[PDB]
C-alpha cells in the first residue's frame, strides 16, 4: 500500500541504503499534514449517510431513464447496490486522508476498475455525478486546508473512473 | 536506433552508441549456425555513462567493434 | 536529474565557492512561494482527465483530417497514441513546474521527440497546436481554483507557459 | 513422500504430517541411551482428520516440533507436466515488426517477466510499449526496464527474502534455476554495494543471457531441458521453482513469499565459499 | 509380521486366508507405520468377529491388554474406563485409543512390535 | 507492505465500516509523537557504523572460536559476510522503528533466515546474540543524544527493543 | 542528484503517473524544514575559515606523528592541501543543507571515495577527527532544529568515510 | 500437446504396431461429425462475454458474502481475477472441445491450479460451483443455434459437458 | 518446556556462570507480583466457558455467512471444532500467563497451527478475530474482579494481551 512512510523506506531499500536525512524531511512533511487530513475525515464520516443520500438521488435526476422499468437503476436491489458502492467510495476517501496516501484508493477501488465495470455495465458517468455532488456538499462543511485534502482525494478518483 | 526521449528511467548523460554486430551478439533463434540481423549490421543503442563501460566492455569481447561513439543529445 | 536549488549549487560548485548571500536569497524567496507552487501543480493534476479531453475536442473539430481515412489520428490505434502522447507532454510539465526547472522536461522528455514525430510521418505542427491547446485550458484551472486562499499566482502562471512553450517549440 | 491412498476405510481426509522425531517418540530397543533412528530425523505420518488433533498434541508434549501438514490430496499429485516448457516457444521480435508482432512479444514478455503473475491494465506500462514498435529499444532493453520498475519490486523483491529475490530472478530473467550456493551469495554482495539497480542489470548484462536469447528474444524457459555448466540438481530444482502452469510467483498467498530451493539443496550441487 | 500376528491374536492359528494381504502390502513400500500396521489389525473383521464376538466385553478389554501391551490391568477402574468407551464411542475408537495410549507409544512405540513386557 | 496506519485501515476494512473515533485518536496520538519517533531513527542511521563494529568486537571477544581457523567468521571472506549481515538486520529494525510495525522487518529480513543460517552451517545461536549486542548499543545512543529537547523516549525506546527482539527470536 | 523533490518526480515517472497527494505531501515537508535547513548554512559559510583552521589543526594534535618529516602531515603543500580538502568538505555540506538532500554529498565526496583515499594513502580517520571538531564547535553557534540538521549531514560523511 | 488422433497413434506406437482398422474407424466416425463439432467451438467463442457474464450474475446473487467485505471476491482489485479466471477456464474448455482431447485443459489450465487457489485462500468449492453454472449457460448456446441445419448434438454436448466437469473436480 | 525462572538460568547457563545479583532482582521482585499473577490466571480459568461462549456469539454476528451452508463453521461437527479450538488457544494463553513466559504457549500450541488451518481451508483472518474478541473479554475480568485486593495490575494485564496477539499473530 502507498502511502508516504511505505515509499520513503522501499526507496531507502531499494538502494540499500540507511533511511537518511533526505527521507525523514519527506516523513515530516505527511505528519505535519495529517492534522489537517485527520479533520477532513471526522467530517466526512459523521455526514456521510446525507452525503450518501444526495448523490444517489443527484444521479437519478441527472439520468431519468435509470429509474423506468427494465433499466439498471430500476428495482431496490439495484438502489440498494447504488447506496452501498458510493458509501463505499467514501469510506476509502476517508481512509486514505488517514493513511497519507492513496494507497488505499489504489488498491481497493482503482485497480481493476475498468474491468469490473465493463462487465456489469456500470458506466463510470453515473459515479462520477455522485462523487461531483458530493464534492459540492463537502465545500460547504470544510475550509482551508482540511477542504483543500478532501478535494485531492475525491478527484483522484475522478480521474481514475474517467 | 534514434532516441524518442531518454530511454533510461534513471537518470545521468546518455551516449548513443554504433556497433558492428557479430552474430554471437544478436543470435537469431534458427536451426544451424545463427545469424545476426540483416537490415541492422551497426545496432545503434543509447546508454547512460555508468552503464557505458559495462556494455562496452561485453562488446569487445564479442567480435562487434565500436564504429563510433556520440552522446546521446 | 535537476531542479531550482540543485542547479544553483551546481553553478557555485564550479566557481569553486560557497553560495552568494545573494543567491541564498533567491532560494529563501523561492521557498516561500512553495505554498503557491505546490497549489499550481495539484490544480493541474487534479483536473489532468478533463484538460486533456478538451484539448483533444478542439484538435480534432479543427483539423478534421487527422480523423479521416489516411489522416494521421486514424484508425483507433493510432488515436489512442495521440491522447497518450499528449498527456505524457502534460505529465512531465506538471514535473517541470514543481521542480521550478525545464531540465527534468526537456532531458526524459523533449529530446528527440521531433525527430521521432518525424520518421512516423507525424505532422509536428498539429502536435505542438495540440500543446497550446492544452496550455491555455491548463492555465484555466491553475487560475481560476476554489477553496483557494486569494493572492497573485501570475509568477507561477507564466513559467507554466514558458515550459508549455518549450515543449511547443521543440516539437515544432 | 508418496501418501498411497487419499481417504481412510471410514471416510475421512487422509493428511500426511511431518515432524522432527524425537528420542521419545520413537527409540531403538537396545540397552542404553534411546536414540531414534538418523533416517527418520524428519519423520511423516499420514493420518485421519479425527486422530489428527490426538496425533499432533503427543507429537508436540514430546520434543517433536511439526514441520508442516499438507492435505494428501495435494500431495500424491503428479510432479508438474513439463509439455509448455520443455520447448518453451521463442519470440523474435524483428525489426519493422508490424503492429501485431509487437503486441505478441509484450504479451510473452510480461508472462516470462513476471512469471504467470497477472499483470493489470493500469499496472501495464505504456511508455515502455511506446518506444518498442517505434524501434529505438531493444526487446533487452524492454526487458531491463521492466525489472527496474516498481512493478517487479513491489512482487518479487519487497515481499521476500533476497535469498528468494535472486532465484526468483533467475528464473525470469534465465530459464535457469540457480546452481550452487555461490551464485546467491554472489547477488546479494552486489546488491549490498552497488544496490538493486546494480543487481538487476547483472542478469541482463551476464552472457548466458546473450547467448541464448542475447537481444531482440523475449526470454523463455532453458530449465527443463540440459544446458552447459548446469549442475544436474539444477534441474530438480526447476521443478520446485516452477509448479505447474497457471501457478505464479505471488506475494498475494499466505505467507507469499518463501523459498522454493531449500538452502541444502544448494549446497548439495556446490560448496567453497 | 510373523510376530505381530502372534502377540495380538489368541496365539491362535492363523490361516493364509485369515491374513489380511492389504495391510501386508505397504509394509513393503513404507507409508504404514508398524503400530499402524497393528491398528490395521483388530480393526480387522477377523478380530472382531473371532477374540470379540464370543467373549464378554470385559474378556476382551483384558486380552487386548494383553495382546497390544504385556500387562494384565493394574485396578478395576481402568477396565471400567474402556467399558464407558463401549456405548460412549465406536469400538475401532478404544482400540485405537490402546495404541494411541501414551505408554503403548512409551515403550515400543513405533516400529516395534508389542511384546508381552508382563 | 504495511505501517502503522495503513493497519488499522485494513482492519477497519473487514469489519466494513469507517474508523471508530476510539481508533482516531490512536493515530491522532501516534502523530504527535512523530517528532520523537523520527529523532530515534536519526540516532540510529547517524551512528549505524559505530554501532556494528562495537557489536562485532565484542562478539569476537566472547565467542573466540568464531575467528579461529574452522570457525564461521574465519577467514576473511566470511569474516565480511558476518559484518554485513549484522548491518543488514540494523538496516531493516531501523526501517521498521519509522513505520511503527514489525511487518517490513518479518517480511524482508527475517523470513527464512533461520532456515538460510542452518543450511549454511552458520550457528544460529551466536547471530541471536550479535543482534542483541547491537540492540544494546543502538538503544544507548537512541536514549542519551545531544542537542535534543529533553523529554521520555522509553515507549519508543521500548518498541525498538521489541525489534531487535523479534529478530533475535526468528534467527534463534 | 538526489532531493526530496528529485526522488518524487523519479517515483511518479517510474511509474508513469502525475504527482498525485500523496509526493506533494513529501515536498512539503522538504519546504517547511529548509527555513532551518537555511539558516544552518548561513551559520557554517560565515565561519568556514575558523572552523577549517581548527580542524586541521586539531588532526596535528590527535596525530602527532603526521608533522614529522617523511610523513603526510608534513612540509607546507601537503598542509595546504589538508586544508583545501576539508574546506571541500564543508563547502559541499552546506550545499546539502540547501539542496534538502544528501544528493550534492554523495555525487562529489562520496563516490569514489574509497579509491581516491587508497590510491593517495590517505587514511579516512584524519578526515573523520576533522568533521569531529567542526561537529564540535558547530554545536555553540547553532541550537534547535538548524543544529540538529547541520549534524545529520555531518555525521552522513562520517559513515560515509568509515 | 496432444489431442484425439495424436493420442492413438501415441498408444499404437507403444505396441510398436500400425493402426488397428478398428481405431481408425474411431477417427473416421470422428471426422464425420467434425462439421458439428466445428459449429459447437463457434458457438461458445461468439457468446464468450455473455456466458461469463450470466454465470458471474448467478454465481453472486447465490453467495453473496463473496462480495462483501472479508469475501474473497472483494474488493475490485480481487472481483477482476476471479472474473479473468472463470474466463480462461472457458477458454481451455473450448481448445479442448476442438482437439476431441481432455489434454491441453489439463496440462495448461488445471495443472497446479487447485494448490494454487488453496495457497491464496480462494475457496475452491465456489470455484467448482462458477465452473457449473458456466457448464450450464454454455450448453444453452451449443444446443439451440441459429442459422445452422437441425440435427442431433448430444454426443457433442456430453463430450463438452465431461470438460466442465474435469475442471470442476480437480479444482475442488 | 520452559518459563520465566528456568529462562534466566539457561541463558546464564551457555554464559557459564552464576546468576547476576542484577538478575537475581528481576525474579526476586517478579515473585513479589506472584500473588496478582495468581488472581489474573483465577480470573480467567474461573470464567472460561462463558468467555469463550462470549467470544463465538460475536464472531457469529459479525461473519454471518461462516455458520450458512458453505460456510467454514457448518455444519454441526465443524461448528464443534472451532469451538473445541477457541477453548484450546485460551487454556494455552492461561497457562503461559501463569509461566510468565510466550514458550509453552508457541511450542505445543501454536506451531503448527497456521498450517493445519491452511490444508483444511479454515481461513486463518476468521481465527485470528475470533482470538482477538477471546482476549478482549478475559481482560474484562482479569481487570474488574470481586473480593480481590484493590491494586493495579497492568503490568499483568499488558503481558496478557502480548499472549493473546503472539497467538492471533502466529496463526494469522
Ligand atoms: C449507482 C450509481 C448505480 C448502480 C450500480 C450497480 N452496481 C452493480 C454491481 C457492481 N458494482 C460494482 C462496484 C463495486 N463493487 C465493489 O465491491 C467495489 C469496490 C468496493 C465497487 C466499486 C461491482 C464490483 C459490481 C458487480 C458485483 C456486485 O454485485 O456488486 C449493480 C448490479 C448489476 C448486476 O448485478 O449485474 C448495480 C445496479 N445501481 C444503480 O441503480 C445506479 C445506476
Ligand atoms: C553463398 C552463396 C555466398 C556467401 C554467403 C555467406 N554468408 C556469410 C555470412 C553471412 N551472410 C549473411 C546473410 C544474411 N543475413 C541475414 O540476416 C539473412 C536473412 C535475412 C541472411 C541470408 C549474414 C548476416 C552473415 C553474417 C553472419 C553469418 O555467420 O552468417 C558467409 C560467411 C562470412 C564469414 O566471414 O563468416 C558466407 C560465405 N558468401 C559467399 O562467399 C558465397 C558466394
Ligand atoms: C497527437 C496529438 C498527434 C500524434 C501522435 C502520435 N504519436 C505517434 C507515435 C508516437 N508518439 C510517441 C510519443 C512519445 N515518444 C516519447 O519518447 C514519449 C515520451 C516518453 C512519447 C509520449 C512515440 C514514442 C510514438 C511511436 C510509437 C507509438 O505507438 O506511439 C503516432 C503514430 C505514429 C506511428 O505510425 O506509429 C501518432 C499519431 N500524431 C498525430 O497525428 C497527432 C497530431
Ligand atoms: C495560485 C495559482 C492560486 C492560489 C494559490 C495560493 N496558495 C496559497 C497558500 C497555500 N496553498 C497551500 C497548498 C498546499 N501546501 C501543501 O503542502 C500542499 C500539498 C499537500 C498543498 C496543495 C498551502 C498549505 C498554503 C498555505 C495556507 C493556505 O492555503 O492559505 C496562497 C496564499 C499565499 C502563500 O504563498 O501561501 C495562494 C495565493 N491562490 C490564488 O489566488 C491563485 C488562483
Ligand atoms: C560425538 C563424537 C559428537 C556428537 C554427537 C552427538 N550426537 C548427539 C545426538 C544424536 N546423535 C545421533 C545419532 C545416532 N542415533 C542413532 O540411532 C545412530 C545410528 C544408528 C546414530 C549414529 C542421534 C539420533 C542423536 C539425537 C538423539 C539421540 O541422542 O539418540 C548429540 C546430542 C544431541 C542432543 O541434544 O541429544 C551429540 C553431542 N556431538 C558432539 O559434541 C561431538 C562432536
Ligand atoms: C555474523 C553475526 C555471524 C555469521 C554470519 C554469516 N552469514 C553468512 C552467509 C550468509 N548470510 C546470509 C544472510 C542474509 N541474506 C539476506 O538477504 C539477509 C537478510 C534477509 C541475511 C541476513 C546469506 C544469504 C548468506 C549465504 C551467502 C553469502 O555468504 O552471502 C556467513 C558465511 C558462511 C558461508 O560460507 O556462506 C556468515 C559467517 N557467521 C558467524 O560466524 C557469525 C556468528
Ligand atoms: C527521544 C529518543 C529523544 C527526544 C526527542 C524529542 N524530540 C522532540 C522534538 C522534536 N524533534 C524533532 C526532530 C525532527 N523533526 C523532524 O521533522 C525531523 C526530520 C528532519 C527531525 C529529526 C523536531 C522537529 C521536534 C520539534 C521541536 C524540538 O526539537 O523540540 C522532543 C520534544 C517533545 C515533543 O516533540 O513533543 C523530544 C523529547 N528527547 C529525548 O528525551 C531523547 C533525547
Ligand atoms: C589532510 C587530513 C591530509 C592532507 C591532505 C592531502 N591531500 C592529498 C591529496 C588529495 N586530496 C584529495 C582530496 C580531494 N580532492 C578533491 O578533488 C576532493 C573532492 C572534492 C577531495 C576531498 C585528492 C583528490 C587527493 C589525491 C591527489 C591530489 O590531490 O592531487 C595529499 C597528497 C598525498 C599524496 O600522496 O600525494 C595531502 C597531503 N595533508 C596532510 O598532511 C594530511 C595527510
Ligand atoms: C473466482 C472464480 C474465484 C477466485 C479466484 C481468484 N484467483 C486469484 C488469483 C490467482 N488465480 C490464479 C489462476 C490462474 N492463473 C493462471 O495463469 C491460470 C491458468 C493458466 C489460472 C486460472 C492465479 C495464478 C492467481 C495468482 C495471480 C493473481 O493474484 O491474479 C485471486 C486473487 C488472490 C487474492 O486473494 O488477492 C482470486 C480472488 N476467488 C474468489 O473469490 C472466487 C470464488
Ligand atoms: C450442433 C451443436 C448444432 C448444429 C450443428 C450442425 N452443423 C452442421 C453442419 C455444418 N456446420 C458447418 C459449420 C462449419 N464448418 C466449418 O468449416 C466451420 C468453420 C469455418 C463451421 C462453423 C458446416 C460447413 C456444415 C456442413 C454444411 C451445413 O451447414 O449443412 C450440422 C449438420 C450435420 C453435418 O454436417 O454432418 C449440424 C447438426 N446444429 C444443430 O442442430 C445443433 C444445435
Ligand atoms: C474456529 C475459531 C474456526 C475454525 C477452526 C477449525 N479447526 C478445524 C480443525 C482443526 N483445527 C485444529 C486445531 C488444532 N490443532 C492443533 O494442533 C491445535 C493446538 C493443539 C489446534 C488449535 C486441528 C488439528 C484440526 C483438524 C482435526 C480436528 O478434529 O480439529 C476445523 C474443522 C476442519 C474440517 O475440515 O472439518 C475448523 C472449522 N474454522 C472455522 O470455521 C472457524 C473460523
Ligand atoms: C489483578 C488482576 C487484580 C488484583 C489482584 C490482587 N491480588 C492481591 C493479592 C493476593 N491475591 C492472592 C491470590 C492468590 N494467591 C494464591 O496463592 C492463589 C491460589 C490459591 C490466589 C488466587 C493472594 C493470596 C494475595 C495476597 C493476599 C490478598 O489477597 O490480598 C493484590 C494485593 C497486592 C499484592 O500484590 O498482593 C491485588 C491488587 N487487584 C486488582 O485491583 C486487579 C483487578
Amino acid at each position: 500500500m502507498k502511502t508516504v512512510i511505505t515509499e520513503v523506506i522501499a526507496s531507502a531499500d531499494s538502494q540499500g541504503r540507511f533511511l537518511n536525512n533526505t527521507e525523514l524531511q519527506a516523513a515530516n512533511g505527511r505528519f505535519q499534514r495529517a492534522t489537517a487530513s485527520m479533520e477532513a475525515a471526522r467530517a466526512l464520516t459523521s455526514n456521510a449517510d446525507s452525503l450518501v443520500k444526495g448523490a444517489v438521488q443527484e444521479v437519478y435526476n441527472k439520468f431519468p431513464y435509470l429509474t423506468q422499468p427494465g433499466q439498471m437503476g430500476y428495482g431496490d436491489t439495484n438502489q440498494a447496490k447504488c447506496a452501498r458502492d458510493i458509501s463505499h467510495y467514501l469510506r476509502f476517501i476517508t481512509y486514505s486522508l488517514v493513511a497519507g496516501g492513496t494507497g488505499p484508493l489504489d488498491d481497493y477501488i482503482v485497480a481493476g476498475l475498468r474491468e469490473v465495470n465493463r462487465t456489469f455495465n456500470l458506466s463510470p458517468s453515473w459515479y462520477i455525478e455522485a462523487l461531483k455532488h458530493i464534492k459540492g456538499k463537502v465545500g460547504s462543511q470544510l475550509s482551508g486546508q482540511p477542504l483543500t485534502e478532501a478535494n485531492a482525494y475525491i478527484d483522484y478518483c475522478i480521474n481514475a473512473l474517467s | 536506433s534514434v532516441l524518442t526521449g531518454d530511454n533510461q528511467q534513471r537518470g545521468s548523460k546518455l551516449f548513443k552508441i554504433t556497433i558492428a554486430l557479430s552474430p554471437t551478439l544478436a543470435h537469431h533463434p534458427w536451426p544451424g549456425l545463427d545469424t545476426h540481423e540483416p537490415s541492422q549490421s551497426s545496432y545503434s543503442t543509447i546508454v547512460s555513462l555508468e552503464r557505458l563501460l559495462p556494455e562496452m566492455t561485453r562488446i569487445k569481447r564479442n567480435g562487434g567493434r565500436i564504429l563510433e561513439i556520440t552522446e546521446g543529445e | 536529474m535537476q531542479d531550482a536549488f540543485t542547479k544553483a549549487i551546481v553553478a557555485a560548485d564550479l566557481r569553486g565557492s560557497f553560495l552568494s548571500e545573494q543567491e541564498l536569497n533567491q532560494l529563501t524567496n523561492l521557498v516561500k512561494e512553495s505554498n503557491k507552487r505546490l497549489d499550481a501543480v495539484n490544480a493541474i493534476t487534479g483536473n489532468a482527465a478533463e484538460i486533456i479531453s478538451d484539448a483533444a475536442h478542439k484538435l480534432f473539430a479543427e483539423q478534421t483530417d487527422l480523423i479521416r481515412p489516411g489522416g494521421n489520428a486514424y484508425p483507433n490505434r493510432r488515436m489512442a497514441a495521440c491522447l497518450r502522447d499528449m498527456e505524457i507532454i502534460l505529465r512531465y510539465v506538471s514535473y517541470a513546474l514543481l521542480a521550478g526547472d525545464a531540465s527534468v522536461l526537456e532531458d526524459r522528455c523533449l529530446n528527440g521527440l521531433k525527430e521521432t514525430y518525424v520518421a512516423l510521418g507525424t505532422p509536428t505542427r498539429s502536435v505542438a497546436r495540440a500543446v497550446q491547446l492544452m496550455k491555455e485550458t491548463a492555465i484555466g484551472y491553475v487560475n481560476s481554483p476554489s477553496g483557494v486562499t486569494r493572492g497573485d499566482c501570475s509568477a507561477l502562471v507564466n513559467e507554466a507557459a514558458t515550459y508549455f512553450d518549450k515543449a511547443a517549440a521543440s516539437i515544432a | 513422500m508418496n501418501v498411497l491412498t487419499t481417504s481412510s476405510q471410514r471416510g475421512g481426509k487422509l493428511f500426511k504430517v511431518t515432524m522432527t522425531l524425537s528420542p521419545a517418540l520413537s527409540h531403538h530397543p537396545w540397552p542404553s541411551l534411546d536414540t531414534y533412528e538418523p533416517s527418520q530425523n524428519s519423520y511423516s505420518v499420514v493420518v485421519p482428520l479425527d486422530r489428527l488433533l490426538a496425533e499432533m498434541t503427543y507429537i508436540k508434549n514430546k520434543g517433536g516440533r511439526v514441520l508442516d501438514i499438507s492435505p494428501a490430496d495435494l500431495e500424491a499429485l503428479g510432479p508438474p507436466d513439463i509439455s509448455s516448457v520443455a520447448i518453451p516457444l521463442k519470440v523474435e521480435l524483428w525489426a519493422k515488426a508490424d503492429v501485431s508482432d509487437v503486441q505478441a512479444a509484450i504479451v510473452a514478455a510480461y508472462k516470462q517477466i513476471f512469471g504467470n503473475t497477472y499483470v493489470l491494465e493500469s499496472e501495464r506500462l505504456t511508455s515502455a510499449e511506446s518506444l518498442l514498435r517505434n524501434g529505438s529499444i531493444s526487446v533487452r532493453e524492454f526487458v531491463r526496464l521492466l525489472a527496474k520498475s516498481e512493478l517487479y519490486k513491489e512482487r518479487f523483491f519487497f515481499c521476500t527474502s533476497n535469498n528468494r529475490f535472486t532465484e526468483l530472478n533467475f528464473k525470469h530473467f534465465l530459464g535457469r534455476a540457480p546452481y550452487n550456493q555461490s551464485e546467491i551469495a554472489a547477488h546479494l554482495d552486489r546488491y549490498q554495494t552497488f544496490g538493486y539497480d546494480a543487481e538487476i542489470d547483472s542478469y541482463i548484462d551476464s552472457d548466458e543471457y546473450i547467448q541464448a536469447f542475447g537481444e531482440n528474444v523475449v526470454p523463455y524457459y532453458r530449465g527443463f531441458k540440459s544446458q552447459s555448466g548446469q549442475t544436474v540438481e539444477s534441474f530438480n530444482r526447476m521443478f520446485k521453482l516452477y509448479r505447474g502452469d497457471a501457478g505464479s510467483d505471488t506475494n498475494l498467498n499466505l505467507q507469499g513469499q518463501k523459498r522454493r530451493v531449500d538452502p541444502k539443496n544448494l549446497l548439495r550441487s556446490g560448496r567453497g565459499i | 509380521i510373523r510376530a505381530a500376528y502372534k502377540q495380538l491374536f489368541g496365539n491362535t492359528y492363523i490361516l493364509e486366508s485369515e491374513r489380511v494381504i492389504q495391510a501386508e502390502s505397504l509394509l513393503r513400500n513404507g507409508s504404514i507405520s508398524v503400530r499402524e500396521f497393528i491398528r490395521i489389525l483388530a480393526k480387522s473383521d477377523l478380530y472382531k468377529e473371532r477374540f470379540f464376538r464370543c467373549t464378554s466385553n470385559n474378556r476382551f478389554i483384558e486380552l487386548n491388554l494383553k495382546h497390544l501391551l504385556g500387562r494384565a490391568p493394574y485396578n478395576q477402574g481402568e477396565i471400567a474406563e474402556h467399558l464407558d468407551r463401549y456405548c460412549q464411542s465406536g469400538y475401532d475408537a478404544e482400540i485405537d485409543s490402546y495404541i494411541d495410549s501414551d505408554e503403548y507409544r512409551r515403550v515400543f512405540g513405533e516400529n516395534t512390535v508389542p511384546y508381552f513386557r508382563g
